[PDB]
C-alpha cells in the first residue's frame, strides 16, 4: 500500500461544542491506553505588569489539590490508577493533560475538570510554591539557550506583552497573592477558551458525555461567550547584548517578524527552514550533510550547534535561527548563516526543496507519534487554527511548494528587514547591528 | 599490443626519473586529489616516499644522480599511489555529478 | 484496514523476521543484534562503541557520502542504539521510500569496509561523543556501578575508556562484526511493512552465516564499591544486588517490587505517595533530594537496588533511610493492596511504551530476538498479576542478604561506605 | 627559633583518627606492565610491634643489594621466580604512621603472568607466616636492617631526617646503640606473628595496567 492512502485512513477527528463554550474533540484508535487534556488559551501573553507570573504560579498549584480532595488524596487517587498528570504554560497557551488507560476515560475527565475549575489554592501551599518557583529560576537562568530566546522575545517584541518571560518577574513571584492567583484562574480559565482533547481507544460520545457532566457552568450574558481579542504586538528591529566573557560559549539568535498562525505562508516558511535544517556536534552526518550551513559549519568548526525556528502566534511570530559557538567563530558562523538566509531568497533550487519537503513531511508525521502528541496537535489546532488539519491536508499543502514559492516568501519576510538580535556570552567577535542589517541583502 | 608495451618502457627510461631513485608516482604533481591520496597512504609507504624525495632533492642540489646499479627499473617500479588516487578521483566524480 | 496480524518467520540460518503492518504513514525498519561491550576483552575495549559511530562509514555498496545524502534525500533517519549486550540499527521514513532506505540499512550492518583512514579520521569523535553523555552524572555512576558489581562482560564500560581512544583498529572492528553480527544473532524487525517484502529482502540480500560466533564470558558477580570524589554539589548513589535474568518468572517480582518502592513520578512537581522509598526518605531528610527503585535485567544476570541524589551533607541519612525503608519492606510491611496498585502502574507503564513507533519496534524486537516468539499483551499482563505478596516480600529479602555493590560521585565527605549499612 | 619565631602554640586542629577500610581499586589502563600491592593494617610509629615487620620486611626481601642481582636472601623474590618464567619484580612493603601503618608486598610483572606472580606472592607469605622462618634468616635480616639504617645517616640529608623525625615526635634522641638493641630484641615469634597478623586481617589491594589476567582481592 502507498503513502497517499495510509494518509486518508487516519480516522477523521470528531468535534462538538457545548452551549457554554467548551469544545470537545478526539481521535479514536484501538490502543487500550490514551491521553486526555484541557487546552486553555491562556498564558503570560494575557498577563500584565502586576500579575506577570500567574499562569505559572497556577500551573504550579494545579497539582497540589482541589477543595473536594486535598493534596495527598488527589495524587494518591491518580497514582493508584497508573495515570500521568503533566502540564505546561507558554506565553499564550497553557495546558493540563493526563495519560491513562482507556478504561478510566471518564474518571479522568472528572479530575481534569476538577483542577481547571475547583483548584484548591491553600495558603500554606502557595507561600511554599513561592520559594520553589524562585528556585526554578536560579536554575532556569543557567540555560543559555533559553536565557537567549527570552531576551530575543524581550527586545523583538519589546515594550509589548509578548516580550515577557513566562515564569514572570522576581518581584511578582515574591508578592503575588491568593487573591491575584484566583483572578487569573477566574478571569482566564473559561470554557469557550478551553478545549477537551484526547486520543486513544475511546468512543467520541462516551467522552463528550463526561464533559456534559463536569464541565457544567452554563452562562447568562453574552460577555461569557466572547473571546477577548488581544492588543497587537509591535515588532522592532533591534538587539540586546548580554556579555560575560566568563562563559564557555556564546549564544546568538537572529529573527524577523513571523506571519501569525493563520497565514498559509507558514507552510512555505517551514519548507524553507527545512532546507537549512539544523546541526549539532554529535550528528553522524558530518561533512556530507545536505544543509549547506551544516556542511560549512563542520568543515570550519563554526559552531557547537545551530537551529532554525518558526515560532508562530495568534497575530504574529518570530522567524530565524540560533547557534552556539566559541568566542572566536561567532563571526564566521553568523556570516555563513545570514548568507544561507540570502541564498534562500535568491537561488533555492528544485532539488533543495524536493528534499526539504520530504523532510518536513515525515517531521510532521512524527508530531503524531503516540497519544499525548496527537492530542497536543488537536488541543493546539482547535485553539489556533480553529479546527483540525489532517495530515492529508498538511501533505497536500506541502506538495504545492516549489522553488519560486520559497524564493518569494523568504524574500517577502527576510530581505532587507530590520532584525531582532539577542546575543549572550563572551560575544565580542560578533559586533554590529549595522553590519548585520547590511547582511540582509544581496546574496 | 606489445608495441605500447615496448614504447612505454622506452619513454620510462627516457623521462629518467629513475636516475634519482624516484618511482613513477614520486614525481606526480600534487593537486588536490593527489594531496588527498597521499594522506590515505599507510604510515610506512609514506615515510618511504618521503625519504626518496628528500634524497632526490639532495641530489638535484649536488647536481649528481645515483650510480647505475641503484636506478629503478621499469618493471620493478611500484605504483604505490595509482590505486588510492583513482579512488579519490572516483569518489569526487560522484559528489560532483550528484550535485544536480 | 484497522486490524491485521503480527507475523514472524524464521529462516534456516536463524534470521528471525518480525513484521506488522499498522498502516501508519511511515515505516521503521531495524536490525537488532546480540552485540555490545560485553563481548569485549581487555585487549579490544570500546571497539563496540566506535562501531556505533562508525555507522556512516562507507560499505561495499555505498559511500560515506551517498549514504548520508541518499537518506536525507527522502527525509530519512539512521540511528544506532545499544546496551551492554544488544545493538540496534534502524532507519525510519515514509512508506514510499522504505525501498531505498533499506539498501543502506542493509549495506551498513552487512558490508562495512572500515577503511583505515575514514576510521582513524573518526576516532577523535569518541573523545567527544563521550564528553557529552558524561554531562549527566546520572551516567557516570552507572558506568562505575557495573564495574563495581562485576568481574567481566557486563563490567565492561559502554563508552570506550579514555586510554583506548585512538588505538582501536580496522581489523579490531572487523573481527567484532564477523564474530558477532551473524544471522543467528540478528533480527530484522519492522513496522508499517508487509511481511512479504521484509522477508524477501532479508533472504535475497543477506549473507554472513550463523553461529554464536564467539560466546560471551559468563557474568561473574563481584560486588564492590566505587566512590568518586569530585567536589560536585550533589551526591548520586546506587546500591544494588544480584537480580534476575531476562525471562525468569522471579524477575517479574522485582519489576513489581520496583513500583512498590516508587520508581519515578507520575505528577509533575509531585510528591508521589505511592512511593514507599520516596515518602520513606522525606520522613528523614529536610532539604531537596530524590530517590528511586533501580532495576535491570540481563540475559545471564541482572541488578537491583535504589538510586539516590541529594545534598552532600544529608547524602548519608538519605542513603541510610533508603535502606531502612527497604528492610521494613522486606519484612511483612507490604499491604496486599500496595501490590495490587503496583500491578496497574506496571501494566500501564508497559502499555504506554508501545505508543511511540520506536517504543513498539523495541518490544517486538527484544522478544523476536531472544526467543523468536511474541507473547500477546494479555499473556504478559497475566504473568504480571500472577505475582504473590510473597514473591515481593521475598524479592525485598533477596536484597538485604546478598552481597551489595555501591557507586557514588560528588562531595562524598559525609557520604557512607558500603560496610556501614 | 626563640627571638625570631612567632605563630602561637597548640595542637591547632587534631587529625581525624585513621579508620581502616580495606577495599580494592583496580585501574584498567592498557599499559604493558601490571603493578600491584596487597597490604593490611601494619604497626604504627615507635610501637614495638613494628620492628617486627621492619624485620619481616627484610625477611621477605625488600629490594636488591647487588646490581642486576638475584637476591637469594629474599624469600618473596626467590619465592616468585619458582613460579614465573618471564621478567618480573616483587618486594616487601612497609609503612609506619603515627596512628596506623600498612604492610604487604608490591609486585610488578607482565600482564599475562600478573596473576600467578601475585598468588605466588601470597603463598610465599603464608608458608612464611607458618614456622617456615629459620632462626638464622632472622639473624641475617637483623644486620641488613642494622646496616640499611646506618648507611642512611651518611648523606647530610639522610641524617637531618633521622634527627628531625625523632626530635619532633618525642623531643628525644635514641643513641645508635639503643636502636640496634631494640632491633635484635626481636624474637622468631614476633616475626612469625607479624607474618600471621597479615594472613588474617582485612586486606587492601591496588593495581594499574592491563589487569585482564590479574586477580581480585576475593580470589586469594
Amino acid at each position: 500500500a502507498t503513502y497517499a492512502q495510509t494518509l486518508q485512513n487516519i480516522p477523521e477527528t470528531n468535534v462538538t461544542t457545548l452551549d457554554n463554550g467548551l469544545r470537545v474533540a478526539s481521535e479514536e484508535s484501538s490502543q487500550p491506553t490514551c491521553t486526555v487534556g484541557v487546552w486553555i488559551g491562556a498564558g503570560s501573553r494575557y498577563e500584565n505588569e502586576k500579575n506577570n507570573g500567574a499562569g505559572y504560579f497556577v500551573e504550579h498549584l494545579a497539582f497540589k489539590g482541589t477543595k473536594k480532595r486535598p493534596c495527598a488524596a488527589f495524587e494518591k487517587e491518580v497514582e493508584s490508577m497508573g495515570a500521568h498528570f503533566n502540564g505546561y504554560t507558554s506565553r499564550e497557551q497553557t495546558a493540563f493533560y493526563i495519560k491513562a488507560l482507556s478504561k478510566d476515560m471518564p474518571k479522568v475527565v472528572e479530575l481534569l475538570a476538577d483542577v481547571v475549575q475547583n483548584c484548591a489554592l491553600e495558603e500554606s501551599q502557595i507561600e511554599k510554591e513561592r520559594g520553589v518557583i524562585l528556585q526554578e529560576l536560579k536554575e532556569m537562568d543557567n540555560d543559555m539557550t533559553n536565557v537567549t530566546f527570552d531576551y530575543l522575545h524581550a527586545t523583538a517584541f519589546q515594550g509589548t506583552a509578548l516580550a515577557r518571560t513566562v515564569e514572570g518577574t522576581t518581584e511578582n513571584i515574591k508578592h503575588l497573592t491568593r487573591a491575584d492567583l484566583a483572578s487569573y484562574i477566574d478571569t482566564h480559565f473559561k470554557a469557550p477558551r478551553m478545549v477537551l482533547a484526547a486520543a486513544g481507544g475511546i468512543s467520541h460520545k462516551e467522552l463528550v458525555d463526561a464533559a456534559r457532566q463536569h464541565f457544567s457552568g452554563v452562562s447568562f450574558t453574552y460577555k461569557e461567550d466572547a473571546v477577548p481579542i488581544l492588543p497587537r504586538c509591535r515588532f522592532t528591529g533591534s538587539e540586546i547584548r548580554a556579555r560575560d566573557d566568563a562563559l564557555p560559549v556564546a549564544h546568538v539568535a537572529l529573527a524577523v517578524e513571523g506571519p501569525g498562525w493563520a497565514d498559509p505562508d507558514n507552510v512555505v516558511l517551514h519548507v524553507a527552514n527545512a532546507i537549512i535544517g539544523r546541526y549539532d556536534r554529535t550528528f553522524g552526518g558530518g561533512k556530507h550533510l545536505s544543509s549547506r550551513l551544516a556542511a560549512l559549519a563542520v568543515e570550519h568548526k563554526l559552531c557547537h550547534s545551530f537551529q532554525t525556528f518558526n515560532t508562530s502566534y495568534s497575530d504574529t511570530g518570530l522567524f530565524g535561527f540560533h547557534f552556539v559557538a566559541d568566542p572566536l567563530s561567532i563571526d564566521d558562523m553568523m556570516f555563513c548563516a545570514q548568507g544561507e538566509w540570502m541564498r534562500l531568497c535568491t537561488s533555492t533550487t528544485e532539488s533543495e526543496v524536493k528534499r526539504a519537503k520530504n523532510h518536513l513531511r515525515s517531521a510532521m508525521v512524527a508530531q503524531l507519534d503516540g497519544t499525548t502528541p496527537v492530542c497536543e496537535t488537536i488541543g493546539s489546532h482547535l485553539l489556533n487554527y480553529g479546527r483540525r488539519i489532517s495530515l492529508e491536508e498538511w501533505d497536500s499543502r506541502i506538495s504545492a511548494v516549489d522553488a519560486r514559492m520559497v524564493r518569494d516568501v523568504c524574500s517577502k519576510y527576510i530581505y532587507d528587514k530590520c532584525p531582532a538580535l539577542a546575543a549572550v556570552g563572551p560575544i565580542e567577535q560578533l559586533l554590529d547591528y549595522n553590519r548585520i542589517r547590511s547582511g540582509m541583502y544581496w546574496i | 599490443g606489445r608495441l605500447m608495451d615496448r614504447i612505454r618502457k622506452w619513454y620510462y627510461n627516457a623521462a629518467g626519473f629513475n636516475k634519482y631513485g624516484l618511482m613513477r608516482d614520486d614525481t606526480l604533481y600534487e593537486d588536490d586529489d593527489v594531496k588527498e591520496a597521499l594522506k590515505r597512504l599507510p604510515k610506512d609507504l609514506y615515510n618511504e616516499r618521503m625519504f626518496r624525495i628528500k634524497r632526490a632533492l639532495d641530489l638535484s642540489l649536488k647536481h649528481r644522480i645515483l650510480p647505475k646499479e641503484q636506478w629503478v627499473k621499469y618493471e620493478e617500479d611500484k605504483p604505490y599511489l595509482e590505486p588510492y588516487l583513482k579512488e579519490v578521483i572516483r569518489e569526487r566524480l560522484e559528489r560532483e555529478a550528484w550535485n544536480k | 484496514p484497522g486490524a491485521e496480524d503480527l507475523e514472524i518467520t524464521k529462516l534456516p540460518n536463524g534470521l528471525i523476521i518480525a513484521s506488522l503492518e499498522n498502516f501508519s504513514p511511515a515505516s521503521r525498519i531495524g536490525v537488532f543484534i546480540k552485540a555490545g561491550s560485553r563481548y569485549e576483552t581487555t585487549a579490544n575495549l570500546g571497539t563496540a562503541h566506535l562501531l556505533r559511530l562508525a555507522s556512516p562509514l562507507t560499505t561495499k555498496g555505498a559511500s560515506s557520502f551517498r549514504i548520508t545524502r541518499g537518506i536525507e534525500a527522502v527525509g530519512g533517519s539512521l540511528s544506532v542504539y545499544s546496551t551492554r549486550e544488544k545493538m540496534t540499527y534502524c532507519v525510519e521514513c515514509l512508506r514510499d521510500h522504505v525501498d531505498t532506505v533499506m539498501e543502506y540499512l542493509l549495506n551498513v550492518t552487512t558490508a562495512p569496509e572500515f577503511r583505515p583512514w575514514e576510521v582513524t579520521d573518526l576516532q577523535p569523535q569518541l573523545k567527544v561523543d563521550k564528553a557529552v553523555a558524561f554531562q549527566s552524572p546520572q551516567v557516570g555512576v552507572l558506568e562505575n556501578l557495573h564495574a563495581a558489581a562485576y568481574k567481566t562482560a557486563l563490567a565492561n564500560p559502554l563508552y570506550c575508556p579514555d586510554y583506548r581512544i585512538g588505538k582501536i583498529t580496522s581489523e579490531q572492528l572487523h573481527h567484532f562484526v564477523q564474530n558477532n553480527f551473524t544471522s543467528a544473532r540478528m533480527a530484522l524487525v519492522g513496522i508499517g511493512v508487509k511481511h512479504s517484502d521484509l522477508k524477501q529482502v532479508a533472504e535475497q540480500f543477506l549473507n554472513i552465516r550463523s553461529g554464536a560466533g564467539t560466546s560471551s564470558a559468563k557474568a561473574t558477580y563481584w560486588g564492590g564499591e566505587i566512590r568518586e570524589q569530585n567536589g560536585h554539589s550533589l551526591v548520586h548513589a546506587a546500591v544494588v544486588t544480584e537480580g534476575a535474568a531476562v525471562g525468569s518468572a522471579e524477575a517479574n517480582a522485582f519489576s513489581v517490587l520496583q513500583h512498590v518502592l516508587g520508581a519515578g513520578p507520575l505528577i509533575k512537581r509531585g510528591s508521589s505517595v505511592t512511593s514507599k522509598l520516596y515518602q520513606g526518605v522525606a520522613k528523614a531528610t529536610t532539604q531537596p533530594f530524590d530517590a528511586s527503585a533501580f532495576n535491570v535485567n540481563y540475559s545471564d544476570s541482572g541488578l537491583f537496588g535504589f538510586y539516590t541524589i541529594s545534598q552532600a551533607a544529608h547524602a548519608g541519612e538519605v542513603i541510610r533511610a533508603a535502606m531502612n525503608q527497604l528492610k521494613a519492606a522486606a519484612q511483612g510491611g507490604v499491604t496486599e493492596e500496595d501490590v495490587t496498585k503496583a500491578k496497574n502502574q506496571l501494566k500501564a507503564t508497559y502499555l504506554m511504551s508501545v505508543e511511540t513507533a520506536q517504543g513498539l519496534l523495541n518490544e517486538i524486537g527484544s522478544e523476536a530476538l531472544l526467543s523468536g516468539t511474541h507473547t500477546a499483551p494479555s499473556v504478559v499482563a497475566q504473568k504480571i498479576d500472577s505475582v504473590t505478596s510473597a514473591d515481593v516480600v521475598n524479592a525485598a529479602k533477596k536484597f538485604v542478604s546478598g552481597k551489595k555493590s555501591m557507586a557514588a560521585s560528588g562531595d562524598l565527605g559525609s557520604t557512607p561506605f558500603l560496610d556501614e549499612l
